[PDB]
Formats: C-alpha cells, sequence, structure tokens
RNA sequence: GGUCAAGAUGGUAAGGGCCCACGGUGGAUGCCUCGGCACCCGAGCCGAUGAAGGACGUGGCUACCUGCGAUAAGCCAGGGG
RNA sequence: ACCGUGAGGGAAAGGUGAAAAGAACCCCGGGAGGGGAGUGAAAUAGAGCCUGAAACCGUGGGCUUACAAGCAGUCACGGCC
RNA sequence: GCGAAUGCCGGCAUGAGUAACGAUAAAGAGGGUGAGAAUCCCUCUCGCCGUAAGCCCAAGGGUUCCUACGCAAUGGUCGUCAGCGUAGGGUUAGGCGGGACCUAAGGUGAAGCCGAAAGGCGUAGCCGAAGGGCAGCCGGUUAAUAUUCCGGCCCUUCCCGC
RNA sequence: GGACCCGGUGAAAUUGAACUGGCCGUGAAGAUGCGGCCUACCCGUGGCAGGACGAAAAGACCCCGUGGAGCUUUACUGCAG
RNA sequence: CACCCGGUGGAUGGGCCGGGGGUGUAAGCGCCGCGAGGCGUUGAGCCGACCGGUCCCAAUCGUCCGAGGUCUUGACC
C-alpha cells in the first residue's frame, strides 16, 4: 500500500544537504571539585564521591 | 605522528562519523574525555582506536601529549547483507554497514 | 495510574530500607516528595499516622522501623528529608541520565 | 490454520514409499528416470 | 585631530556544486588451469556364481571424499617395478 | 545447498607465492583487529591474500557559494589558483 | 562494438538515520559475577495466569536434553544469557507400548476371469489399527533417564523332571 | 497506545536527471523547465492535503488480431451409444 | 527548538507550614439493643495542582565564546 513515495532520484547533493542541518556538539563536561580531571559537569564519578559529601566509591 | 585503525567493524558507518567529526583535529588528551564522557555508541570504539593509536607512536612510532589528531575518517565496506520478513513474499534484507576506522596522531 | 503508585510503592519501601537508591532523574525526583511525605507522618508518629504509612509500605518491620527507628532522626526539620541527587552516568541501550537519592543526613 | 503440511509417517511413508513408487509402471517409471538421469536418492528415502 | 551626512567595495559557509590527491566498498577485466564442448578412430554388453544403483559401515584419534566391507585404506597367487 | 507433499526445479563459488619461508617476539585491546620486528625481488603479494576498473561511501586541498533558475549548458568578459 | 528491451546476472544508492520491535498480562529496588551488564545469577517489593500462560498420553521434530568451556554470526538493541559454538556425557523393561496373535473397509493376491501391449478384476490365504486380545504396583535413586536403575510387594508363558 | 525528544537496531515499491514558486498566455489543445511579468535570501524538524496528470497494475469498460477458452439450439461435420 | 522567570548575596522546584477547596465526622475509647447497628467524642478525618510565609531538600563549584572600531567625499568643532 505505498499511495505516496519519493518521485525523481533524490539528489546526493540536496540528500545530504538534507542529513546536512545535522550535527554533535562535545559534552559540555568542567573539571573535577577536587577529584581533579573533567567530570559530568554537576557530578561525582569514578574520580570524585565528593561533591561536599562522600557519596560514592573508588 | 602516528594512527590507529580497525575494519571488520560492527556498526553504523554514519553513526560512528559524528564520533570524531567531533573529538576531530584536537589535543589527544583532551578530547580523550570527550569519548570518554560524551555519548552514543561508536565512543567506546572511537576511544579504543585512540589508545592503539596513543600507543603504537610513543612505543614505535614516538613526545608524547603534544600530540593529537591531524586527522581521522571512517569508511565502510563490507556490508551485512541481511534478510528480513519476507516482502510477507520476497525477500527484504538490510545492511549493517560493517565499518572501517582510522585516525591519525601526529605530535603538535 | 495504579503504575504511578505500584513504584512509590516498591521504590518508596526498598529505600527507607537503605535510605538512598539509584532510580533515573525523575522516578527519583518523585520517590522524593511522596516517600518524603510519607516521612512526615512517619513523624507524625502514631495508630493513626502508622495507619497510613504503612497502608501503603505494607509491613510492619520496616513501617515502624522508620517511625520509631529514623522518624526521630528527622524529629526537628522541614520536610525534605531526602536529597535528590542525579548522577554522572547512563544506563546503556538506553542512555538515561539515572541519579540517586537518599534521606539528607 | 491446518496448511496442507501436516506430514505423517504412516501416511506420507505409505502413499510414498520405495515399493509402491515399484510396484507401479509409472512409479518405476521416472523413478529408474530420477535413478541415472540425476543421482540423488528419493522420496521414502525421505 | 574628533564628530555627523552620504557613497561604494570586502572578509566571514551549516552543508553544498565543479577540479585534484589518497583510501574504502565492489568485482569488471586481461592472462591462466587440474573442466567442458565438438568431430574423427578405438570399443560395445551387465544379471542371480542376486546387476546397475543405494543402506548402514573400518581408518589408533573424527563429519565429508574415497577404496573395500567384517577375513571393511584391505586377505592370496603370478608378471612389472 | 535451496524452494517443491510429489513428479520436478536446480544455483552460486576458481586464481597468494618460486616455495610458505604462512608471520615466533614486543605493543593498545575483552577479543577481532590495528603498531613495530622478520621472511622478502614487492606484501597498497598478506591469508578468500594475482590483475584487482566503474558505480558508490570517505579524508585533505584549489576554486566557488545567501536579493538566486536549470539537467543542460555553451559563446563573451573579468578575479583567484 | 551496445543507455537503451517494466531485459537477463551482479554489485550499489534511494526514501531514511524518518517506518517498525510481532499482543497495553507493567515493573522496581539491593547484592553477585564480568573487559563491559535496563536485558545474566541470587535476593526482597510488585503485576499477569489459574481452565490456563497446569502437569500428562499421543502425533510431528529428531539431539534440540544435562554438564564445562566460548560469543564471531542467528537472538529483529544489548548480552558474560541461549532451545548459538566446540567437547564430554545422558535415555536399560518376561510383565508399558509395536511385533513374535485376529480380521471389516481397503490393499495384495497361486487358481479363475476378460485387454492390442503395458493391464483390469480377484477366491482362499496373507498385509491392515489407541477396533479385538494380552501377565504388575508404589516409593527411592543422578547433570540428564525411568511402569525399565535400587529395593520392597504382585504375577505370566514355555521347558525338563517326577 | 503510537506519533515527538534519547539511546540501540535499522527495510521496503517508484524513480532518465534535476538547484522544481504564483501568474496570465501558450504548445499536442488542463506545464515548476517556453514568453512576458510579480513576488523571490540559505537550510531544515512537527504538520496539512492540493499539484507534480502522483505510486499499484503494459484497463478488466471499449474496439481491433480471418487470437483463445467454457455453456447453448432446427449452426457444419463426425464419433460414442 | 526556539520563548519567559529564577540559579543558595536564592524563594526556582519540592518539603513543611497557614490559607482556602473538596469530601461528610475517621482510626480509638466511650456510653443504649441478644445482633444488626446508633448515639458521642467529631462538621471529624483525609486531603492532587489554588493563595502566600519559612533557606528542611535540591539550583555547588565551573567553561566557552565574544568588540573593535573597511574604503571615498564633504559639513561643522
Amino acid at each position: 500500500a505505498k499511495h505516496p513515495v519519493p518521485k525523481k532520484k533524490t539528489s546526493k547533493s540536496k540528500r545530504d544537504m538534507r542529513r546536512s542541518h545535522h550535527a554533535l556538539t562535545a559534552p559540555n563536561l568542567t573539571e573535577c571539585p577536587q577529584c581533579h580531571g573533567k567530570k559530568l559537569s554537576h557530578h561525582i564519578c569514578p574520580n570524585c564521591g565528593y561533591y561536599d559529601g562522600r557519596q560514592v566509591l573508588a | 605522528e602516528a594512527k590507529a585503525i580497525a575494519r571488520y567493524v560492527r556498526i553504523s558507518p554514519r553513526k560512528v562519523r559524528l564520533v570524531v567529526d567531533l573529538i576531530r583535529g584536537k589535543s589527544l588528551e583532551e578530547a580523550r574525555n570527550i569519548l570518554r564522557y560524551t555519548n552514543k555508541r561508536g565512543a567506546y570504539f572511537v576511544a579504543k582506536v585512540l589508545e592503539s593509536a596513543a600507543a603504537n607512536a610513543v612505543n614505535n612510532h614516538d613526545l608524547e601529549d603534544r600530540l593529537y589528531v591531524k586527522a581521522a575518517y571512517v569508511d565502510e565496506g563490507p556490508a551485512l547483507k541481511r534478510v528480513l520478513p519476507r516482502a510477507r513474499g520476497r525477500a527484504d534484507i538490510i545492511k549493517k554497514r560493517t565499518s572501517h576506522i582510522t585516525v591519525i596522531l601526529g605530535e603538535k | 495510574s495504579s503504575h504511578r503508585l505500584a513504584l512509590y510503592r516498591n521504590q518508596a519501601k526498598s529505600l527507607l530500607t537503605h535510605g538512598r537508591i539509584t532510580t533515573t532523574v525523575p522516578k527519583a525526583k518523585e520517590l522524593r516528595g511522596f516517600v518524603d511525605h510519607l516521612i512526615h507522618l512517619a513523624k507524625r508518629g502514631d495508630l493513626h499516622a502508622r495507619r497510613l504509612v504503612l497502608r501503603d509500605l505494607q509491613d510492619v518491620k520496616l513501617v515502624r522501623k522508620l517511625f520509631d527507628e529514623i522518624a526521630p532522626r528527622y524529629r526537628d526539620r522541614q520536610g525534605g528529608y531526602t536529597r535528590v541527587l542525579k548522577l554522572a552516568e547512563r544506563r546503556r541501550g538506553d542512555g538515561a541520565p539515572l541519579a540517586l537519592v537518599e534521606l539528607v543526613e | 490454520m491446518k496448511r496442507t503440511y501436516q506430514p505423517n509417517n504412516r501416511k506420507r511413508a505409505k502413499t510414498h514409499g520405495f515399493r509402491a513408487r515399484m510396484k507401479t509402471k509409472s512409479g518405476r517409471n521416472i523413478l529408474a528416470r530420477r535413478r541415472a538421469k540425476g543421482r540423488h536418492q528419493l522420496t521414502v528415502s525421505d
């Protein structure tokens, strides 16, 4: 039941152009509280446990 | 400068593509946290192909850090021609478009 | 509906037991207030209070355990007996920014 | 759903089976047909 | 040297189009052969002394291919080596 | 092999090298696979590994791109390379 | 000597990172293993069956069953899980079922009867079944078997002797 | 409960090719691509159906081939009985 | 998505707290009847977003990017 389907070879050109507006953007990450290193902006980690309280491990 | 790679790599060439297209030409160590703490799969992978990269060099291609990725790319090939529901009559297979993964690591 | 609850339920349950679990953003954000709320009842502390708290949780051990046990360790404050903390990672395939929450202590 | 496949040892077998084919003119025919002609195995062989 | 008023040119590209260099993907291609095809000279019956054709079967260690079959990669006799 | 209950249909798929000397060992890695060493006339000859073209996906570079129409384009004149 | 036959064969792009996850019987938490676990193991809340989403006999399919290793692809995501890979191992009966007994349909079929040949029919006898007939049951016991292996209790047919 | 935003996977018929605007006119007589004109930046995602004479299928309704196939009777002939 | 207000020198979420609204006097003990129940305590209890207090809780800490002032003519200080 294919009522509507493309009608003209999409054009690489365009095609991609389409796929164009797309793109990524590296994690905004920051740097350790005292953990020293780069963490997920706002969180402890396999480097932390801190923040202000030792709520983790390592 | 040296380089990392690996074909017969199961994964969305495309997806992959975004991968670098980021950490792309940039400080080692640096992105080394991009893919460490970024998201979408590939990463993991991507990471990998950076370590035997940073390695290979220093080890046999030689000045650490001062390094990075003058360039990085991925290619597709080998497919995985995959069979699916017979048009409920005729076959409809997709293709997990295998995936290559090269990437430079030269020193500042 | 019956599910919203259920949750709050077992989560409220399990938690009090440990006092800080690992569910995603929201999930936690709520299990808080509620569970939270519940607390405030262990605080009220009595025939009634208990007859509620339990009403949901369903289980002497705890139910009591908290009302007596913890309750106190809180008799003083003003709600908040919980500190919902987001987390660094994310469950796979998914990619859900889970998070952890505890009884502010 | 009832396709048309439900095999029946007893059945299929019987019905078809070295013998029979044999017993027959026809059957026999093709059979030794198949035989050379092609190689392979045969019904009942199935 | 600052201010207003006008007048014209420029850089900046998310992807994009063409040209170049280097991969990948894909196998065309040439060349090649243990295989066919074709025509000519040789040859022309097997069978209960259960055939042609299979079945299950041994290799020390195993599916297949094989040659045999229970005395199963073989047992005797003569010729070649 | 495979679809057919059956009679029957009926595919695709060959190529490293002079010979393996077929990659001990060390490296990132859960591995595959990638970095060195060694065979070597050459391994972008490297294990479906001779020639290995096109289509098609990439990585950099030149030029070019936001008051603009036509697949095309081709004639003129201009600037960058 | 080829665009070109909705041509044949092979590859390769489309739509497109949108459409789908095969029943709206939901989950969530703690610990454990692992290179890596929403998707595995233990555990605790919770939901769905319940005439089934129960065990059983069959027919069909045939190692798919267990155990130790392993995840390349098949598992429409993962995956240390598998009804996936390799290796080893597993299912024993005088009394259960099939035969060593019986025939209807039907099929065969010495004789007999008719065909251009191949063939047709067809007596008796034979083939032919969860229909007839026939001598047991309960517990234990491994990673798998079990009315068969254990043991306790119950039998049948044939043979030789007296 | 999908649809939408995330992460994992990841098809499908049709399609010469294409950067495809409205107008009023036109041509083979119902044009984004031809003429004149008017609006006109480059891309996208959530949508809404109108046009691309959209997709499906070399019209079944039609006629044309001194095509075919089935039933009919005081059609032609011939056989069975 | 873009768009608006806030980011602990905060009242932004929730929490609590008063307030309203909403359900019709609760759980318990009490007192009447063999029981069923009732009557009381008790307009109780319980309260989902509505109006507003209070730093219990949770918006910590941190990054990145961003100007300089293009060419001619003249009018005035």
